[PDB]
């Protein structure tokens, strides 16, 4: 409890805010919000606001649905972009049916769910750090976006430089400013890439910072006449944009990852974790990466994973184990992009890892040999295993995992299923630009 | 139930 | 024998040519050519012309490869459209091996093994009708097609009209003149969209047709300033382009197809051929519909079919019956596209027909009943199975029947599938604007 | 052998 | 059926 009621009374009166955004996410992954004015602050604290919970289902919704938004307090950001006519703050809510009982598709509630189970096996918290990416492209003259990057940077080039522009800088120093705590920041393989690290918090929390961080980036680039984007694939034939989640699993001893006498210097938890995120990674494809711009991602020579394995030094592994040890002990998954609902993402890793860990498998070995040095057929003879190349095929795989249905919640797998199944028929029938310029002569 | 269509 | 050395000699003599395009068709169906004057017709005409024949392998070529010219002499035709400095004539050719035996990678020398196979069998010909429709695109100021149609017309509207323009008028009357069997020519449902029918020829007939008639279409609508296409589905929301063939197969007897006495007025053969045609169809699907494009059309509410069945009278059937009987007994199969090479979709079709017909397998009932009505689990549990949705499972469901690989030859279907893969690849790796006008604002 | 791509 | 609409 880092924040009461008091304390949020006490911060809208001193720091003079007019207007409040109650937000949540979707299953799609767009945060939404609903406006109150300050006056309405008390009644928000007391868990009465009522509002339309199919919103949450996104565009599939169909028959209107009363629920709560019950508000976290710890989640009060003030916003310092609202001028002198009043400031905006907001508070992350969880949304609860009319009979006080949480919604079973809230994501943030699954997400607690799992997190509950996790906590009735045996363990304290899962910490996680993300290391999303972002593209920065020029607005046009109508503040439209174009395809021209921002600058023509390289892997940890000293590109932007001084004297001005340096839009990530600018970026890391509001975020500062606002309360993030920000472990490093720097340019990525492709021209007009960025990244930025995050430290190492809780599962909630490190989503909702997920969140926040993709506004704050977004509004901030709208500041300076630039258009971010989280998109994985925005260009072709250019590196893609990541959202590696470097996940540890905490007891009441310490990290449960970490066994100095064991091999790696890792634990038994921390191989039956990694047996289940290699045994289901089919399975939580369609989560991890659910745009059909993800699978243009998920290609070769790009650096983007594409088999099913894991290692400590290789091209491109789904998992990786990264070599610090002690506290930092950890798992890096590869595999998911910043399009991705943090929640959902998050729970059937979770759900995943901890299904591992209680049938107690025994991972594969490690390679380490350039699995892409051989052919499919010479590799799929070991245990090297082809990740979907489509958004229909992960669908199909979801469609016949159980324990990703089971991490997901009924409500929320049938909406989530419904939602890119309809995605998937829209991009199939239509005609692009591609087959125009490949066939229209020639045929 | 479907805009995006 | 419609003409000799000597006549063709003496058509070259009196129609003042001085330039003949030796031509034939590859494996992506492209029609490829070798221009030599007139003083070497007699050479052409010795079978002494030598060639690159890993041309008709396409793109995928790797190794020169020497092939003679064996050229055909009922195939001599003059081009109107050559001004006065010599006339321009072609004759279609047969591709062979320097050991004096024909190229097994021809297209055409694989129609003719084909219906040396059914004449063993015991058949005369086989007869087919195809039925072409064609998008007309008026040209920019560079002479680059656009995106516009030439005129808003309807399913056998008499849209273009008297007094100039309808280019449909023109195209059927330069056909004719240049000795072309035109039975019919309407405007079909699209805008801007034109069928032309032929008459009834042999199977090696109807394939050079086909490809003259692409030919010469092209080359009528760019001299009035339009663009003339044959790709499956150029625009989206609108009715595709198809080829619908009409097939009959001949006895000593007559149409081995009819019979007075059976059920339908078919005969047994008939039948057979149904139950082949519809058993392989999953199979040959890739074959008669080649491009990446071709799987845009086949989508349900734009009459093209969907499902593996047959019927008399119904709602976009995969195969259908027409209504007249005696001679003009025939079969049509509606999923052939104007993109496919007619050779091959030939070569499959009659194959499938001729594995039915010795096996004397039994078609399923026909079905009508609206099978759009039911949903696809409602319609699994009868015959009626779906079409592969994109090139890829059609690629897949080639590499698993064998019948079709017979049909196709070792050489074609290596070729063919390579090609085709690369096909896929590309498109699969590619970024279209869709993508950048879903996800780009929204992640 | 892929002058395509 | 209804290309009108
Ligand atoms: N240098 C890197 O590891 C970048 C990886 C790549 N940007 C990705 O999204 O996976
Ligand atoms: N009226 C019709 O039958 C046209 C059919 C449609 N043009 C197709 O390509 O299948
Ligand atoms: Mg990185
Ligand atoms: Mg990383
Ligand atoms: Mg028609
Ligand atoms: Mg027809």
């Amino acid at each position: 409890a880092k924040y009461t009621k008091e304390d949020i009374f006490r911060f809208a009166d001193e720091q003079n805010v007019k207007f409040i955004r109650l937000q949540f996410t979707d299953i799609l992954g767009i945060i939404k919000n609903v406006e109150i004015p300050v006056s309405q602050l008390k009644k928000a604290l007391d868990n009465k606001i009522m509002f339309d919970g199919s919103s949450i289902e996104g565009f599939v919704r169909i028959e209107e649905s009363d629920m709560y938004l019950f508000p976290d307090l710890d989640t009060w950001v003030v916003f310092p972009w609202t001028a002198e006519k009043g400031k905006v703050a907001r508070m992350i809510c969880d949304i609860y049916n009319p009979d006080m009982t949480p919604f079973a598709g809230d994501p943030r509630a699954n997400l607690k769910r799992v997190l509950k189970e996790m906590e009735e096996l045996g363990f304290t918290e899962f910490n996680l750090g993300p290391e999303p990416e972002f593209f920065l492209f020029k607005l046009d003259e109508n503040r439209r976006p174009t395809l021209e990057l921002n600058d023509s940077g390289g892997y940890f080039d000293l590109a932007p430089t001084d004297l001005g522009e340096n839009c990530r800088r600018d970026i890391v120093l509001e975020l500062e400013e606002m309360g993030f705590e920000i472990e490093a920041s720097h340019h990525e393989v492709a021209p007009g890439q960025h990244e930025i690290d995050f430290k190492y918090e809780d599962a909630i929390t490190a989503c909702d910072s997920i969140q926040t961080f993709k506004l704050v980036v977004k509004t901030i680039a709208r500041k300076h006449g630039l258009h971010a984007t989280f998109m994985p694939k925005p260009l072709f034939g250019v590196n893609g944009s990541g959202m590696h989640f470097n996940m540890s699993l905490f007891n009441e001893k310490g990290n449960a990852f970490f066994d100095e006498s064991g091999e790696l210097e890792l634990s038994q938890t921390a191989y039956h974790f990694l047996a289940g995120m290699l045994k289901h990674a089919r399975g939580y494809t369609a989560v991890t990466n659910p745009t059909i711009n993800s699978f243009k991602r998920l290609v070769p020579g790009y650096e983007a994973p594409c088999y099913i394995a894991w290692s400590g030094k290789n091209r491109s592994p789904l998992v990786r184990v990264p070599s610090s040890r002690g506290l930092s002990t950890r798992l890096e998954l590869r595999s998911v992009d910043p399009s991705a609902n943090p929640y959902l993402a998050m729970a059937v890793l979770l759900k995943a890892g901890l299904s591992g860990i209680k049938d107690e498998l025994t991972p594969p070995a490690p390679v380490d040999r350039n699995i892409y040095g051989m052919n499919e057929e010479e590799r799929e003879a070991t245990g090297i295993y082809d990740l979907p190349e489509s958004l229909g095929h992960a669908l199909i795989e979801l469609e016949k995992n159980e324990i990703i249905k089971d991490g997901l919640g009924e409500h929320i797998f049938e909406h989530f299923i419904e939602a890119k199944t309809i995605e998937c028929d829209m991009f199939r029938t239509a005609v692009h630009p591609w087959e125009r310029e490949q066939y229209l002569e020639i045929y | 139930q479907l805009p995006r269509f």
